[PDB]
C-alpha cells in the first residue's frame, strides 16, 4: 500500500507558537541584506511568474555567511514569522542518528514533504557540521556524513524548476565548505554578513535604545566614532549589561553615567599593537 | 508471562482513528493500530509509546 | 524625490513614487523639514487618486506624520474624505477652501482633472444604486450639474 | 568534449568523489582503469 | 545578580524593559576558586542544578552525544527553573579545524549544534548556563560570543587580605598555641594560589 | 564573467520597477553597479 | 491641584501616570491615579489619547467588593467621552454594566432613573442583531413596571408595524417635559444640542423601523402611499432610501419615474426550484411520517 508523505525531523511547524515575532524594524539598520533578501526568497515565492516572464532564472538557493553574531539568526527568524507560506527549519545536526541510513530518510522525507505542502522554504544552518573537505571511508563514522551530504547533494537536484521551494543556507566559517556545494545549480547567490562600522552603527544603537529609558542627555553620536570594529551582537550585551549595572543601584530610569563603565567591561581589547610598529 | 509487551516506539502521524505509524528505537517504522479505549485523539505526534 | 515627480508624469505607477517619498520621509526626518511637508503631501496626493479610501487617514496616524500635521495634512484628509464619499461639492469648497495651499504643488494639472472626471463617475455610480429607471431631471438636480454634459457623460458611462 | 562526442572528465581531488574510484585509491594512476573504459575522453581540471 | 536575581524579582528587568543575561563564564588560573562557587552555589537549592565534566558527553558511539545533551536541554526545559553546569568545557571547546583527525567533527558537530540549542529558534527561559575553563585561549569566538556568553568573569590570584581570610578559613581546625604572626604569612606569600 | 553578472543584475532591476520589458538604462545602471564593486579592493 | 489645574498641568500629569502602573498595582491608590488624570484630559478637550490611556482602568474591576464608593463615579467619564461621539451602544452596554451599586444603593432615585435612561437610549443606537439581544436581556426585569411608560416603550419590541410619530410626540412631550424623575428626559432630549441631536436621530429611528416593517410585508409600493405612512416629504423619503441603500442595510430598488417600486430580489431559477425542493422533501416526508406514526398511536390509544 501507498502512503502520503511524511517527515518527522521537522513535523511542520506548528507557528502558532513557534513564530518568533520579530519585526523587520527590530533588526538594526540592515537595508542592503534585507532588501537582497526580500528579492531572494520573498519576491520569487509569490512573483514567480514576473521571473518566468523575464526570464531571470530565479535561484534555487542562497547561502549566508560571515563572522559569529553578525545577525544571521534574526534574520531567518524575521522572514520566518513575516512568511504568508509554509517554511520549515531543523538544526542542521540531526542528519546523523544511532543506526544505519537513518539520515537519508531524515532529508529525503523532509524535501518531500516540502514538495507536498506548500511553495515552502526550507531552514538548514551549519553546514560545517554536514559539509567538510576529506573523507576517511573507514571510520564508519565519517561514512554516514559523505552519505547524508552525497543524498542532499542528489536531492537538490529532483527539482523542476517550477515548484517554489527555496532553501536558505546558514553558517559561520566558509572555508570548510565543498566548492561543488556552492556550484551554480545548487548556492547560485552567496551572501556574507559584514560587521557593522559607522553606517548602520547608529542605527542599530538607536533601534536598540528605542526600548530603553535614556533620560535626557545620555549621548550616543560620541560613542559611534570609537574605534576598533565593535561586532553586532554585542551592542545588545552592551545594552543589557547597563541595564543590568542600572538595576543593581535600584534605578529604573538608565543614566549617562552607566555607559563609559559598561562600555569598557565588555570590550577590553586595550591595543594588541605596539604602536612604534606603527 | 503476559508482561512481555516490551518494545518501545513513538508516533509519527495520524493516519485514522485506528491506522497510525510508528518507529522503533531500534530502526525501522511500523504500521500500528490501538486498542478501543486509549484516548486516541490524546496521541499527538511527539510521544513516546 | 525627483524621479517621483518626473515619473509621475505618463501616469503609470505611484508605488514606485511612494516608496520614493517614504525614503524621503526618513531622509529628511527632524533635519529637513521643508522637504518633508512637501514630500508628505505629495506622497498622501499620490496614494489618494489611485483608490485609497482610508489609507490617507491610516498613514497620515503614524507620530512621525502626526508631528507635522499642518495645513496640507488637512487638505489632503478633507480630500481623502470627500473621496470616499464623493461628495463633489465638498471637494469642490474643500479646494477652494485650501486653493492658496493647494496651488503650491508646481504640478497641477494631473489634480484639477485626472480626479474630477473620476470623482464625477463615482457619483454617477453612487447616485444609480438606488433605483433602475430615472427621469434625467432627477439625477441632474441630484448632483446639481448640467444636462448635455450629464447626457454626453451618461453616454460613456452606458459604452 | 561535447563536439568531439568525448567523455568529459574532471577531478578537483575532493574525497566526495574517492569512493567513485577506488576503495581507498591512495594514487590517482587508478583513474585510468575506468578512463580507457570510456576512450574517447579527455582530462580537465582547475589551478 | 544573574543567577538569584531574575529568578525571584524577575519584574524590575521588564519595568527597565531588557532581558535578564542569558549565562555567564568564569576564568583564570588553575584552581583559584572557581568550583568552590560552583560546589558553594551547589549547595543552595540542590534541585535545579545539573553539573557535568565535559568528558562523560563524549562517547565512542556515532552521535549520542548530540542526544544526549539534546535531552540534557529538554530536562531543562521540563522543570522551567533549572541551572546547567560544564566545567572544563576546553574538552568540548577546542577552537576549530579543517579535519585534521576524524574525531574533531563530530566533537566540532556537537559543539555547533550545542551552540544552536542554546540560542536558536527557542526561548531559553529560567536556564541559566554558568562556565568554567582553566585556559580560555582555546576557545571559539562563537562559543565566546557576547551574544552566546553575556559575562566574563575573571578570578585573579588571591589578594593579600584574600589569602590572610583564605588561611583563616584554612586555619579552623588546629590545635596549637596562638603566638602566630599572620602578616608574616601574609606578605612571604606572592602568587600564591587559592589552595 | 562579468558580462552575465551584468546582465542578470540589470534584469533584477528591471523586475523591482515591475516591468515585463528590460530598458537600455538597467544595463548601464547595472554595470555602473559592477564598476563600483570592481572599484571595491 | 495648587495650581488649580489647568491645560499645563494636566498635560504635565499626562507623562508619569504609567510609570507606576509599571511599578506596582494596588487596587485602590493605582485605579485613582489612573483616573484622575482621565478626568483632567477631559477638561482639557482631548479624547483620542483620554481613552488610549483609558484602556488600561478597563481591566481593572472585580475589586467592587471594597471600591463601591469609587468604582462607577469615575464611569461617568467614559460615558461623556462616548457621548462626545456617536456611540450609543457601548454607552448602553455601560449603563447595562453600571447597575450594580446603584442595586446594592437601591431607592430608585439614584437607582430607577438609571434603567429609565438606559432603556430610551437602546432605541437610540441603529439596529442591530445583539442590540436585539440586549433589548431581550433588560427586557423582563422586575423592574420595569416601576416606569409607567416602559408598557409603552414594548411597543418598539416586537410586531414592529406603523409608528405614526405624531402620536409618539403627542404622548411623549410629557415624559420629555414632566415626570417624578424626568432626568433622562433632560440628559436625553432637555438639552438644546443635545436635545435636537436625539431628535432627529430619533427621527431617524422610526423612519427605519417603518422601513424595515416595508421590508417584511411588502412586494410592490407606491411613493404617495410610503410617504403618507411616513407623516414625510417624498423627496426626504428619497434620500432615506438613497442613503440607506448605499449602506446595503435594505435591499430595495426605489424607482422614482412612474411610482411604484418594488423590495422584492430579482429570483433565481436555481433558487426558486431549490426552495420547492426543500419544502416539498421535508413537508411531505417529515410531517407526513408523523402523522401516520400519531395515528398508528392513536389507534393503540382507544379501542385496538
Ligand atoms: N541588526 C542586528 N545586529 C546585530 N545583532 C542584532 C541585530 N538585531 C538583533 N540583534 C541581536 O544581537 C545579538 C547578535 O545576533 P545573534 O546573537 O542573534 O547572532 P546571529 O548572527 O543572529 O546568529 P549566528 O551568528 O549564530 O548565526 C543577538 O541577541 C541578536 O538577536
Ligand atoms: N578563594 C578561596 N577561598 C577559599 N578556598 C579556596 C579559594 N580558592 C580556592 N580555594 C581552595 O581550592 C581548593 C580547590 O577548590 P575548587 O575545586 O573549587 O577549585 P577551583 O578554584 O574551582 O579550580 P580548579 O577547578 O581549576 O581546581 C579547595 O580546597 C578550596 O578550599
Amino acid at each position: 500500500d501507498v502512503l502520503p508523505p511524511e517527515a518527522d525531523s521537522s513535523i511542520m511547524m506548528l507557528t502558532s507558537d513557534q513564530k518568533p515575532d520579530v519585526m523587520y524594524a527590530d533588526i538594526g539598520g540592515m537595508d542592503i541584506q534585507k532588501q537582497e533578501v526580500r528579492e531572494a526568497v520573498e519576491l520569487p515565492l509569490t512573483h514567480f511568474e514576473l521571473y518566468k516572464q523575464i526570464g531571470i532564472d530565479p535561484p534555487r538557493g542562497v547561502l549566508m555567511y560571515g563572522p559569529p553574531g553578525c545577525g544571521k539568526t534574526m534574520l531567518a527568524k524575521a522572514v520566518a514569522h513575516h512568511t504568508t507560506a509554509a517554511f520549515i527549519r531543523v538544526v542542521g545536526s540531526e542528519f546523523v542518528q544511532k543506526y544505519l541510513g537513518e539520515g537519508p530518510r531524515m532529508v529525503r522525507d523532509v524535501f518531500r514533504l516540502a514538495k507536498e505542502n506548500a511553495p515552502a522554504i526550507i531552514f538548514i544552518d551549519e553546514i560545517d557540521a554536514i559539509a567538510t573537505k576529506r573523507f576517511d571511508a573507514q571510520t564508519g563514522a565519517d561514512r554516514e556524513v559523505q552519505r547524508i551530504l552525497l543524498e542532499l547533494l542528489n536531492q537538490m537536484d529532483g527539482f523542476d524548476q517550477n515548484v517554489n521551494v527555496k532553501v536558505i543556507m546558514a553558517t559561520n566559517r566558509a572555508d570548510t565548505l565543498d566548492p561543488a556545494l556552492l556550484r551554480p545549480g545548487r548556492l547560485d547567490r552567496k551572501i556574507e554578513f559584514p560587521l557593522p562600522d559607522r553606517r548602520q552603527k547608529r542605527l542599530i544603537f538607536s533601534t536598540i535604545t528605542s526600548k530603553m529609558n535614556l533620560s535626557e542627555e545620555v549621548d550616543l553620536e560620541d560613542y559611534v566614532a570609537r574605534p576598533d570594529k565593535i561586532s553586532g551582537a554585542d551592542i545588545n550585551s552592551i545594552c543589557q549589561e547597563s541595564g543590568m549595572l542600572a538595576v543593581r543601584e535600584n534605578r529604573y530610569i538608565v543614566l549617562a553615567k552607566d555607559f563609559e563603565k559598561a562600555y569598557k567591561t565588555v570590550i577590553k581589547k586595550d591595543e594588541q599593537e605596539h604602536e612604534f610598529y606603527k | 508471562l503476559q508482561s512481555v509487551g516490551q518494545i518501545v516506539g513513538e508516533v509519527l502521524k495520524q493516519l485514522t482513528e485506528e491506522k497510525f505509524i510508528v518507529k522503533a528505537t531500534n530502526g525501522p517504522r511500523y504500521v500500528v493500530g490501538c486498542r478501543r479505549q486509549l484516548d486516541k485523539s490524546k496521541l499527538k505526534p511527539g510521544t513516546r509509546v | 524625490m525627483q524621479s517621483g515627480i518626473i515619473h509621475a508624469a505618463e501616469e503609470k505607477d505611484w508605488k514606485t513614487a511612494y516608496s520614493y517619498f517614504y525614503e524621503a520621509f526618513e531622509g529628511y526626518d527632524s533635519i529637513d523639514s521643508p522637504k518633508a511637508i512637501t514630500s508628505l503631501k505629495y506622497m498622501l496626493l499620490c496614494k489618494i487618486m489611485l483608490n485609497t479610501p482610508e489609507d490617507v487617514q491610516a498613514l497620515v496616524s503614524g507620530k512621525l506624520a502626526l508631528r507635522y500635521a499642518g495645513r496640507q495634512t488637512e487638505a489632503l484628509k478633507c480630500v481623502a474624505q470627500a473621496s470616499k464619499n464623493r461628495s463633489l461639492a465638498d471637494f469642490e469648497k474643500a479646494l477652494t477652501d485650501y486653493r492658496a495651499e493647494l496651488r503650491d504643488d508646481p504640478i497641477i494639472s494631473t489634480h484639477l482633472a485626472k480626479l474630477y472626471d473620476n470623482l464625477l463617475e463615482q457619483n454617477l455610480i453612487r447616485v444609480i444604486e438606488p433605483f433602475s429607471r430615472v427621469q434625467i431631471e432627477h439625477i441632474s438636480s441630484l448632483i446639481k450639474l448640467s444636462k448635455a454634459d450629464v447626457e454626453r457623460k451618461l453616454s460613456q458611462m452606458i459604452l | 568534449a561535447h563536439h568531439t562526442d568525448c567523455t568529459f572528465i574532471r577531478v578537483s581531488g575532493s574525497e566526495l568523489v574517492q569512493k567513485f574510484i577506488g576503495e581507498g585509491a591512495r594514487m590517482v594512476r587508478e583513474l585510468f582503469v575506468m578512463a580507457r573504459e570510456h576512450a574517447p575522453s579527455i582530462i580537465f581540471m582547475d589551478e | 545578580e544573574v543567577i538569584e536575581l531574575p529568578l525571584t524579582n524577575p519584574e524590575l528587568f521588564q519595568r527597565v524593559g531588557i532581558i535578564p543575561p542569558k549565562g555567564c563564564l568564569l576564568y583564570g588560573p588553575p584552581g583559584t576558586g572557581k568550583t568552590l562557587l560552583a560546589r558553594a552555589v551547589a549547595s543552595q537549592l540542590d534541585c535545579n542544578f545539573l553539573k557535568v565534566v565535559s568528558s562523560s558527553i563524549v562517547d565512542k558511539y556515532i552521535g549520542e552525544s548530540a542526544r544526549l545533551i539534546r535531552e540534557m536541554f529538554n530536562y531543562a526545559r521540563d522543570h522551567q527553573p533549572c541551572i546547567i553546569f560544564m566545567d572544563e568545557i576546553d574538552a568540548i571547546g577546542g577552537r576549530r579545524f579543517s579535519e585534521g583527525t576524524s574525531a574533531d567533527r563530530e566533537i566540532q558537530r556537537t559543539l555547533m549544534e550545542l551552540l544552536n540549542q542554546m540560542d536558536g529558534f527557542d526561548t531559553l527561559h529560567r536556564v541559566k548556563m554558568i562556565m568554567a575553563t582553566n585556559r580560555p585561549d582555546t576557545l571559539d569566538p562563537a562559543l565566546l560570543r557576547p551574544g552566546r556568553l553575556d559575562r566574563k568573569i575573571h578570578i585573579d590570584l588571591p589578594n593579600e587580605q584574600a589569602r590572610l581570610d583564605i588561611l583563616k578559613i584554612h586555619a579552623g581546625p588546629i590545635t596549637k598555641h596562638g603566638e602566630i604572626d599572620y602578616e608574616a604569612i601574609v606578605k612571604l606569600s606572592d602568587g600564591f594560589n587559592g589552595a | 564573467a562579468e558580462v552575465k553578472g551584468v546582465c542578470t543584475e540589470a534584469g533584477m532591476y528591471a523586475l523591482r520597477e515591475r516591468r515585463v520589458h528590460v530598458t537600455q538604462e538597467d544595463f548601464e545602471m547595472a554595470v555602473a553597479k559592477v564598476m563600483q564593486k570592481d572599484s571595491e579592493k | 491641584k495648587e495650581q488649580n489645574g489647568d491645560v499645563k498641568e494636566a498635560a504635565s500629569i499626562l507623562q508619569e501616570l504609567q510609570v507606576e502602573t509599571y511599578g506596582s498595582m494596588e487596587k485602590k491608590e493605582r485605579v485613582e491615579f489612573i483616573l484622575e488624570q482621565m478626568r483632567l484630559c477631559l477638561a482639557v478637550k482631548d479624547y483620542i489619547r483620554t481613552q488610549i490611556i483609558s484602556k488600561k482602568i478597563n481591566t481593572k474591576f472585580f475589586q467592587e467588593e471594597n471600591t463601591e464608593k469609587l468604582k462607577l463615579k469615575y464611569y461617568n467619564l467614559m460615558i461623556q467621552l462616548d457621548q462626545h461621539e456617536g456611540s450609543y451602544l457601548s454607552i448602553c452596554k455601560h449603563y447595562r454594566a453600571i447597575y450594580d451599586t446603584p442595586c446594592i444603593q437601591a431607592e430608585s432615585e439614584k437607582w430607577q432613573q438609571a434603567l429609565k435612561s438606559v432603556v430610551l437610549y437602546v432605541i437610540l443606537a441603529p439596529f442591530d442583531n445583539e442590540q436585539s439581544d440586549l433589548v431581550h436581556r433588560i427586557s423582563g426585569d422586575k423592574k420595569l413596571e416601576e416606569i409607567p411608560k416602559y408598557k409603552d416603550l414594548l411597543k418598539l419590541f416586537t410586531t414592529m408595524e406603523l409608528m405614526r410619530w405624531s402620536t409618539l410626540v403627542e404622548d411623549y412631550g410629557m415624559e420629555l417635559r414632566k415626570g417624578s424623575l424626568e432626568s433622562p428626559a433632560t440628559d436625553v432630549f432637555g438639552s438644546t444640542e443635545e436635545g435636537e441631536k436625539r431628535w432627529k436621530d430619533l427621527k431617524n429611528r422610526v423612519v427605519e423601523h417603518n422601513i424595515r416593517i416595508m421590508a417584511k410585508y411588502y412586494t410592490r409600493i407606491t411613493m404617495k402611499r410610503m410617504a403618507q405612512l411616513l407623516d414625510l416629504s417624498v423627496d426626504e423619503s428619497e434620500a432615506f432610501l438613497s442613503n440607506l441603500v448605499v449602506n446595503k442595510t435594505i435591499f430595495a430598488k426605489v424607482d422614482r419615474l412612474a411610482g411604484i417600486i418594488n423590495f422584492q430580489r430579482p429570483k433565481d431559477p436555481n433558487n426558486l426550484l431549490n426552495d420547492w425542493s426543500q419544502k416539498l422533501n421535508s413537508l411531505m416526508s417529515l410531517v407526513n411520517k408523523t402523522t401516520h406514526l400519531i395515528a398508528k398511536e392513536e389507534m393503540i390509544h382507544n379501542l385496538q
